């Protein structure tokens, strides 16, 4: 029985190192052979390198030596991944894999792979985002159902949005991560509720921001 | 994007059909092929009709067995048919479309406008 | 160097049969491997020799082809298949993955919820205006435009397009524009109309300086 | 796939025609070596079991697979026995195996406690004790991980190049056959001199009804001197009774 377990999340600035590992846990460290593999944010998988504790063989892809570096060591395990002067399009998701092909005639895939580990280069550090709901107008009633909104910017990168304490999630249309010139994400929940609710019912919007963890609680309300 | 409006009407007797005129407007529909389907309650959506560029009438499912007779005139950008107006069983409500596949036959439906029917 | 490529997107209901290959300019030597994944996740490996299934997948998925091609094949598409598939090339050292193809449950198509709301106090106050626009429920492409003062604009918004709904297989494409106060007080109303794959019309909503 | 020179494959073959004239008119076979049996005399003879062992190993490492050599792999990974009765097919496999610092998944095993017997096979990848100093993890001169890759590069020339083999293994004794080749059968002759070929045994004598008493397990039987004084039939079982014209 095998199993890999990843490091945490990082953040840091362009043109600097960033060091990253996995652990070899289960069977052993002789008996596995570590490799390490890019997915970019819209594109597929791309390979970084490959390292056998072992053996102690280790190569590169044609496009990231010397950028890229690997090591392992037995007496902690694990295979050490440093990417040295990154960009800022090498904001991605590392994964660290166990490589088949090291023995007894299997060949080079992958059949354990672990959780993975986010990277993210900005000139932004961690604080917390800013809220603020929204406003529409009584006409703005369309068929029985009404749009409720809570938008979230200048954050930096999960933000939890939630409706009525999370109890509601009909109708969640949510953004995935957009950033904006300032270094800065931004995220927004819009749901659709009923429209007689609007006015006579009582809904708000909460936000959650667990890096920096802090929280934020609006009340929406419309005005003509 | 592409725009596509409905036309239609003319109510005589209850014959049986159901009365497409579809219009199309700002790109060469002649390019690709102008179909039509079906929503009852709880139904996905039937191929019944494409007005194919064979000229040879409207391909149809076995669904509908005599009444759809589909036929198209580019120069005018309309749909036109030959059969009896209505019966209540046609009802449903209906949506036409253009297959987006370059002189293909597959489906792949950019729809328009639509409205409501009823008869005795 | 060696290369693949996948061939994109597809859509399909329960019980239908798909096929996809990802073609090459050399002959790979029956060693091509394929993954499933969700979007954004650690794959799992479901066939890693042409002709040769893993232990833990279903014999649902299947595989086919040899040599300078490859295909690979679901035998009946099931809800389990909301995900991505990346075709692998393990002849050479110089490993490369394939784009991904990604299978879409297929349920059909439904008119969206379109919806609008101009900015709030809170927002106007802190030298900005934003303007959000809506489409629930919808296959994926759409767009919106704006034409304040009556006037046409465009490329001052945010589109944005969520994935896949689970429960109806729609999608959601979720827009704000952002200017200005100056830019808010400046034209005497503000306009959004959508636009998207089924639609009556350019769906016009708009309001005033006061509202 | 081919397996490790080391963990080799084995598959039980029997009970089936065995047209080897299709193996012998194999083009990339460029080695095709056998012992006790020529390959033209293969489609006529019939075997108790055949065993294939498969495995990948170096271009001019090929020569280790025989009986009695001796080496890394006739010794510590595949060793063929003193009496070994069969073929060795061997064939480039530059086109299949070699990645340019790559293709891991090929091993050996360098060092051994002893040496391996005949047809042995060890699973195990235990790291060989040193003796001196105690080892429990990894350790230095003799502590080392037993196993090797070639790691097969096409830069490699043919004293380097992958080769992949496969050993046939056959059982010549006369205990039930059934592997017999593409040789088709005759309708039997009784009471006159007829050359035979009973399940590969050939000869010469009168076949005539027997009238002694086979055990049902028994197959042949034997005079003074290993002569074959009966044979059952392999089509309807009947015992024949055998002597010389
Ligand atoms: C073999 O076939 C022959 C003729 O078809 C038949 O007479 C004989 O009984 C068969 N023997 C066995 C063992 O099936």
């Amino acid at each position: 029985q095998v199993q890999l377990v990843q490091s945490g999340a990082e953040v840091k600035k362009p043109g600097s190192s960033v060091k990253v590992s996995c652990k070899a846990s289960g069977g052993t460290f002789s008996s596995y052979a570590i490799s390490w593999v890019r997915q970019a944010p819209g594109q597929g998988l791309e390979w970084m390198g490959r390292i056998i504790p072992i053996f102690g063989t280790a190569n590169y892809a044609q496009k990231f030596q010397g950028r890229v570096t690997i090591t392992a060591d037995e007496s902690t395990s694990t295979a050490y991944m440093e990417l040295s002067s990154l960009r800022s399009e090498d904001t991605a998701v590392y994964y660290c894999a166990s490589l088949a092909s090291y023995s007894s005639g299997w060949e080079d895939v992958f059949d354990i792979w672990g959780q993975g580990t986010m990277v993210t280069v900005s000139s932004a550090s961690t604080k917390g985002p800013s809220v603020f709901p929204l406003a529409p107008s009584s006409k703005s009633t369309s068929g029985g159902t009404a749009a409720l909104g809570c938008l979230v910017k200048d954050y930096f990168e999960p933000v939890t949005v939630s409706w009525n304490s999370g109890a509601l999630t009909s109708g969640v249309h949510t953004f995935p991560a957009v950033l904006q010139s300032s270094g800065l994400y931004s995220l927004s929940s819009v749901v659709t509720v009923p429209s007689s609710s609007l006015g006579t019912q009582t809904y708000i919007c909460n936000v959650n921001h667990k890096p920096s963890n802090t929280k934020v609680d609006k009340k929406v309300e419309p005005k003509s | 994007q592409v725009q596509l409006q409905e036309s239609g009407g003319g109510l005589v007797q209850p014959g049986g059909s159901l009365r497409l005129s579809c219009a199309a407007s700002g790109r060469t529909i002649s390019r690709y092929a102008m179909s039509w389907f079906r929503q009852a309650p709880g139904k996905e959506r039937e191929f019944v009709a494409v007005a194919r560029r064979s000229g040879d009438g409207a391909f149809y499912a076995d669904s509908v067995q005599g009444r759809f007779t589909v036929s198209r005139d580019d120069a005018k950008n309309t749909v036109y048919l030959q059969m009896n107006s209505l019966k209540p069983e046609d009802t449903a409500v209906y949506y036409c479309a253009i297959d987006s596949d370059t002189f293909y036959s597959g489906s792949y439906d950019y729809w328009g406008q639509g409205t409501q029917v009823t008869v005795s | 160097d060696i290369q693949m490529t996948q061939s994109s997107s597809l859509s399909a209901s329960v019980g239908d049969r798909v096929t996809i290959t990802c073609r090459a300019s050399q002959g790979i030597s029956s060693w091509l491997a394929w993954y499933q994944q969700k979007p954004g996740k650690a794959p799992k490996l479901l066939i890693y020799d042409a002709s040769n299934l893993e232990t833990g997948v279903p014999s649902r998925f299947s595989g086919s082809g040899s040599g300078t091609d490859f295909t690979f094949t679901i035998s009946s598409l099931q809800p389990e298949d909301i995900a991505t598939y990346y075709c692998q090339q393990y002849d050479n050292l110089p490993l490369t993955f394939g784009g991904g193809t990604k299978v879409e449950i297929k349920r059909t198509v439904a008119a969206p919820s379109v919806f609008i709301f101009p900015p709030s106090d809170e927002q106007l106050k802190s030298g900005t205006a934003s303007v959000v626009c809506l489409l629930n429920n919808f296959p994926r492409e759409a767009k919106v435009q704006w034409k304040v003062d009556n006037a046409l604009q465009s490329g001052n918004s945010q589109e944005s397009v969520t994935e896949q709904d689970s429960k109806d297989s729609t999608y959601s494409l979720s827009s704000t524009l952002t200017l200005s106060k100056a830019d808010y007080e400046k034209h005497k109303v503000y306009a959004c109309e959508v636009t998207h794959q089924g639609l009556s019309s350019p769906v016009t909503k708009s309001f005033n300086r006061g509202e | 796939r081919f397996a490790s020179v080391y963990a080799w494959n084995r598959k039980r073959i029997s009970n089936c025609v065995a047209d080897y004239s299709v193996l012998y008119n194999f083009a990339p076979f460029f080695a095709f070596k056998c012992y006790g049996v020529s390959p033209t005399k293969l489609n006529d003879l019939c075997f108790t079991n055949v065993y294939a062992d498969s495995f990948v190993i170096r271009g001019n490492e090929v020569s280790q697979i025989a009986p009695g050599q001796t080496g890394n792999i006739a010794d510590y990974n595949y060793k063929l026995p003193d009496d070994f009765t069969g073929c060795v097919i061997a064939w480039n496999s530059n086109k299949l195996d070699s990645k340019v610092g790559g293709n891991y998944n090929y091993l050996y095993r360098l060092f051994r406690k002893s040496n391996l017997k005949p047809f042995e096979r060890d699973i195990s990848t235990e790291i060989y004790q040193a003796g001196n100093k105690p080892c429990n993890g990894v350790a230095g001169f003799n502590c080392y991980f037993p196993l090797r890759s070639y790691g097969f590069r096409p830069t490699y020339g043919v004293g380097h190049q992958p080769y992949r083999v496969v050993v046939l293994s056959f059982e010549l004794l006369h205990a039930p056959a059934t592997v017999c080749g593409p040789k088709k059968s005759t309708n039997l002759v009784k009471n006159k001199c007829v050359n035979f070929n009973f399940n590969g045994l050939t000869g010469t004598g009168v076949l005539t009804e027997s009238n002694k008493k086979f055990l049902p397990f028994q197959q042949f039987g034997r005079d003074i001197a290993d002569t074959t004084d009966a044979v059952r039939d392999p089509q309807t079982l009947e015992i024949l009774d055998i002597t010389p014209c």
